RNA sequence: GAGCGUCGGGCCCAUACCCGGCCGUCGCCGGCGUCGAGAGUGGACGGGAGCGGCGGCCCGCCCGCGGACGCUACGCCGCGACGAGUAGGAGGGCCGCUGCGGUGAGCCUUGAAGCCUAGGGCGCGGGCCCGGGUGGAGCCGCCGCAGGUGCAGAUCUUGGUG
RNA sequence: CGCCGUCGGGCCCGGGGGGCCACGCGCGCGUCCCGGGACGGCGGAGCGAGCGCACGGGGUCGGCGGCGACGUCGGCUACCCACCCGACCCGUCUUGAAACACGGACCAAGGAGUCUAACACGUGCGCGAGUCGGGGGCUCGCACGAAAGCCGCCGUGGCGCAAUGAAGGUGAAGGCCGGCGCGCUCGCCGGCCGAGGUGGGAUCCCGAGGCCUCUCCAGUCCGCCGAGGGGCACCACCGGCCC
RNA sequence: GGCGUGAAACCGUUAAGAGGUAAACGGGUGGGGUCCGCGCAGUCCGCCCGGAGGAUUCAACCCGGCGGCGGGUCCGGCCGU
């Protein structure tokens, strides 16, 4: 629930005097376990039935 | 040889849980830690229930709990359930208890902190009470399941109250042999 | 996955794990529900009771279109309004009273628990149970029907 | 800084507390050791008591020309004799009660009319007698194993036998002795205190394994010898 | 949260060798090969990892700042020591015990501090 | 008597029993104190009075800059009893084959796949790694995903030789 | 009454060798024997340093020693051979197979529990009295896009929240302090909390009580804790409510 | 000229070894052969000190200068809750 600020870099890889507060998305959970399942699926719907 | 006995050697109790969840991942590496190391019983029976599987770690309803703290001598304690706690719509009273689960539902969150109460997860919940010194823990139905209706000696030997499976209830779905005197036998 | 099978364990053993003794072979008890009432009585007596037989009246071109009802209780009676209301019609006030209506909601039959609001209430519904219009009486609340 | 060297000062204090803590315990155990020292002098002007008893009662029976009879012995030493396969119903639930479980390994048992009718149901499954104290003051010490949760410990220590059975007087290892030899008032959990005792096959062999030992052969009651057989399997 | 990072890269991380044997941690900075908890160096706040010198002679000693994470350009501070073995060996003693900065995993920054120079003199 | 009977002392050996090595399974455990500075089955105070004894003149860290190994938490260590198995059921597999995202700043015309091999080994095992010889253009690891995935048998099918 | 007992009771006893995990006189705290002795405590006061060596003591170390080249040194295997002992040919049905039971000449490749639907228990994950886009629509028409993202006045509906009856249909709150009638096989009137009770019941709380160097005198404190308390999940039983 | 790699059955010759209880197999050593490894009795490795012989530059201890870690007022601000 407490959020840094992050820089916003150039065309030069050089900060500018702007900085935008981190949102909030980056300190929700890391669940490599949902992902390994959501992935699991979603790569499936690709596919076409191949062959018969 | 040895046995004349047999071999029931090999106990059946779950020691790791199935879940590869790695927050209980660390929620289980902080309290095995507590229970070798605190001559405490409480500590013992979190890390039980840590383990344990989604069947068995059944949801509070908000009601039980209520009604479940304001039992004598209990308004000071904090309460501790290992599961989830959801929101009850059936009460209009809520005091300013104290909570600590795993995944309060998110209408019983604001309920919660309308009422002025304290939320805690068992990070914070180790801090306070690590031997779970004025903590009141409960659990819910477990046999409140659906399912465990079913589950007696037969569906029709002496009615033995069971709930048999079929496709749909009505008229015309297992009515009539069995389940009533003229058409043959009542059971 | 077939990774994760029986199957894949049980190579390298001969029958398969059906037995060699009984011999997995087609259809041995017959297909489907074959002789309910001859051989398999003892299965489906002491497991479907009843199967078997006529009880009642036959009604031609049943809809399910003139005995639509959803009911509600007094539990969840509160629950179809914001209770924003409930705490302004508990603002001391006199008897005004919040008109609940339970059509708007989709409930037709107002069906009774026990333990209902104190502040007094109207609903307006197609059906009441006389239990849960003893509960409205109660609280000196009201009991409107629509039409 | 001037603090921790205040602590310094305070240190010779804190060494006298590292003292005073190694000193009971040094103390403690010292007067604990004498404490067995003289319980075995009292046994041992005991057993010579209650021996030389037996003796001098016979002496003065048989000058005034009368039969003294001595008291029917109450412990028995067991030992099985047969195997495992094929037996019979009402011998397989006994064996497990006297913890004979497998062959050629024995325990004490406290004779008693209950038990004595066991020991018929057995008959041809044991070889058992009255011991005399030499042959228990040699299991005890050269076979003594014994359980504490599970897991049969060798015994090598009387600080075994502190814990773990000492709750009614007998924390050392002879006292173990007397509570097993002289049936007391606590044999009961002496006796589950030891782990059956898992003797060797024996060494000039045996006769004949099945018959009692009336008829010659070695299983059944022997009322002395199994004191002759006990040097053998130890 | 540095728990949360090894409980994800514990294993399926890249650079992580399965051959024949135990694991290696194959990672840019850590003192010891073993992928483990305390010999990994991505995860710590607080790491101390030592390199070959690309000059030639002498160590390198890689240090992690701790005053800004998630900025991995300056996140390193690094310097290189060529001394006579025995000077170069108490150095990165003192820089190690006489900080807080990970008093474990002394003997094995200096033990790859042995070894590197044995490679590298003659 | 190398027969029969009643017997005595020896002596012989089974995967059984004792003791010891080792693996595995099961039970009961242990270390997040990596603490060369922590030491707690009882530990702080300032008071009113005291002696056993540090100073009665009978009155208050560091010569050393230093100290091994550990702990993939699914890691490791400890102690103890246990192991037969058809039909069968579960578990573990860094066992193999083939295809797909991911990774190996992997691999190779300076020789990949295969195949052969009185060559060197590893694993209890499934199977693998290494050398040599052949060939001449692609192939394998680890984490996940997906199988039309593992042969001695079916009077097996087709091919081929005795 | 005596008599017998390597008796026993550490009996005691009064003088006159072995042995004992046995060592305060100076005199006091009680008992005892006719002043010493023994002690639970203190009046005596173990006047500490373990400084050294052995070690049948928590599973072996030697701070012991030899002897041998340019064809001899060690070695393990799916290499051969000798020999002792063991040793019937595999699958299959079977009460039983080396079977005078069946299939099997020999090698290579092919080759046999799959997929869709549906139900059930079990388990992981997301949400929670709710859940679900599964059918549609919106994104620009961008290789991978036959993907993915969005809707919410697209939640129609499915499954669940409510049951029972052939059907018309009806459809789940009691407990506490008073009052009215003959206060009875007896129902009603007014407040006050609002899901009953009993036995079991992890965990939690209160804990008398003592426990740690002179002493008093004082609060933290750790751990043990008799007994007591509100009691989860759940089981056994009683009461109630709906049809 | 069905001409890539060209396995196994089976056959040919060369080399080695054996031959009365059909062959083969398990356990046990043995003999021989084979390469392999060592270098053939001539094999330890690096650590520390007290000795012998040539060269470098410290440490301390201060001054030069960089970088870094470690603390309390919230100190000097922000922001946190
Ligand atoms: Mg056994
Ligand atoms: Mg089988
Ligand atoms: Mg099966
Ligand atoms: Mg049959
Ligand atoms: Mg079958
Ligand atoms: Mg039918
Ligand atoms: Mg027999
Ligand atoms: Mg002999
Ligand atoms: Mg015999
Ligand atoms: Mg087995
Ligand atoms: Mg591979
Ligand atoms: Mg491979
Ligand atoms: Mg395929
Ligand atoms: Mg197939
Ligand atoms: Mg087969
Ligand atoms: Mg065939
Ligand atoms: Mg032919
Ligand atoms: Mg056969
Ligand atoms: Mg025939
Ligand atoms: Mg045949
Ligand atoms: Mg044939
Ligand atoms: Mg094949
Ligand atoms: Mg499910
Ligand atoms: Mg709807
Ligand atoms: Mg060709
Ligand atoms: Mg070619
Ligand atoms: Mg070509």
């Amino acid at each position: 629930c407490a959020r840094p600020l992050i820089s916003v870099y150039s065309e030069k890889g050089e900060s500018s005097g702007k900085n935008v507060t981190l949102p909030a998305v980056f300190k929700a959970p890391i669940r490599p376990d949902i992902v390994n399942f959501v992935h699991t699926n979603l790569r499936k719907n690709n596919r076409q039935p191949y062959a018969v | 040889g040895v046995d004349i006995r047999h071999n029931k050697d090999r106990k059946v109790r779950r020691k790791e849980p199935k879940s590869q969840d790695i927050y209980l991942r660390l929620l289980v590496k902080l309290y095995r830690f507590l229970a070798r190391r605190t001559n405490s019983t409480f500590n013992q029976v979190v890390l039980k229930r840590l383990f344990m599987s989604r069947t068995n770690r059944p949801p509070l309803s908000l009601s039980r709990m209520i009604r479940k703290m304001k039992l004598p001598g209990r308004e000071n304690k904090t309460a501790v359930v290992v599961g989830t706690i959801t929101d009850d719509v059936r009460v209009q009273e809520v005091p300013k208890l104290k909570v600590c689960a795993l995944r309060v539902t998110s209408r019983a969150r604001s309920r919660i902190l309308r009422a002025g109460g304290k939320i805690l997860t068992f990070d914070q919940l180790a801090l306070d009470s690590p031997k779970g010194c004025g903590t009141v823990l409960l659990s819910g139905p477990r046999k409140g399941r659906e399912v465990y209706r079913h589950f007696g000696k037969a569906p029709g030997t002496p009615h033995s109250h069971t709930k048999p499976y079929v496709r749909s209830k009505g008229r015309k779905f297992e009515r009539a042999r069995g389940r009533r005197a003229s058409r043959g036998y009542k059971n | 996955p077939s990774r994760l099978r029986k199957t894949r364990k049980l190579r390298g053993h001969v029958s398969h794990g059906h037995g060699r003794i009984g011999k997995h072979r087609k259809h041995p008890g017959g297909r489907g529900n074959a002789g309910g009432l001859h051989h398999h009585r003892i299965n489906f007596d002491k497991y479907h009771p009843g199967y078997f037989g006529k009880v009642g009246m036959k009604h031609y071109h049943l809809k399910r279109n003139q005995s639509f009802c959803p009911t509600v209780n007094l539990d969840k009676l509160w629950t179809l309004v914001s209770e924003q209301t409930r705490v302004n019609a508990a603002k001391n006030k006199t008897g005004a009273a919040p008109i609940i209506d339970v059509v708007r909601s989709g409930y037709y039959k107002v069906l009774g628990k026990g333990k209902l609001p104190k502040q007094p209430v109207i609903v307006k519904a197609k059906f009441f149970s006389r239990r849960a219009e003893e509960k409205i009486k109660s609280v000196g609340g009201a009991c409107v029907l629509v039409a | 800084p001037e603090t921790l060297k205040k602590k310094r000062r305070n240190f010779a204090e804190l060494k006298i507390k590292r003292l005073r803590k190694k000193f009971a315990q040094k103390m403690l155990r010292k007067a604990r050791r004498k404490l067995i020292y003289e319980k075995a002098k009292h046994y041992h002007k005991e057993y010579r008591q209650m021996y030389r008893t037996e003796i001098r009662m016979a002496r003065m029976a048989r000058k005034a020309g009368n039969f003294y009879v001595p008291a029917e012995p109450k412990l028995a030493f067991v030992i099985r004799i047969r195997g495992i396969n094929g037996v019979s119903p009402k011998v397989r639930k006994v064996l497990q009660l006297l913890r004979l479980r497998q062959i050629f390994n024995g325990t004490f048992v406290k004779l008693n009319k209950a038990s004595i009718n066991m020991l018929r149901i057995v008959e041809p499954y044991i070889a058992w007698g009255y011991p005399n104290l030499k042959s228990v003051n040699e299991l005890i010490y050269k076979r003594g194993y014994g359980k504490i949760n599970k897991k049969r410990i060798a015994l090598t220590d009387n600080a075994l036998i502190a814990r773990s059975l000492g709750k009614y007087g007998i924390i050392c290892m002879e006292d173990l002795i007397h509570e097993i030899y002289t049936v007391g008032k606590r044999f009961k959990e002496a006796n589950n205190f030891l782990w059956p005792f898992k003797l060797s096959s024996p060494r000039g062999g045996m006769k004949k394994k099945t018959t009692h030992f009336v008829e010659g052969g070695d299983a059944g009651n022997r009322e002395d010898q199994i004191n002759r057989l006990i040097r053998r399997m130890n | 949260s540095a728990h949360l990072q090894w409980m994800v890269v514990r294993n399926c991380s890249s650079f992580l060798i399965k051959r024949n044997k135990q694991t290696y941690s194959t990672e840019p900075n850590n003192l010891k090969a073993r992928n483990s908890f305390r010999y990994n160096g991505l995860i710590h706040r607080k790491t101390v990892g030592v390199e070959p010198a690309a000059d030639g002679k002498g160590v390198v000693v890689v240090i992690k700042r701790r005053s800004g994470q998630r900025k991995p350009a300056t996140s390193y501070v690094r310097t290189t020591i060529n001394k006579n073995a025995r000077a170069t060996l108490s150095s990165i003693r003192h820089m190690i015990r006489k900080n807080k900065y990970r008093p474990d995993l002394r003997m094995a920054a200096i033990r790859r501090a042995s070894a590197i120079l044995r490679s590298q003199k003659p």
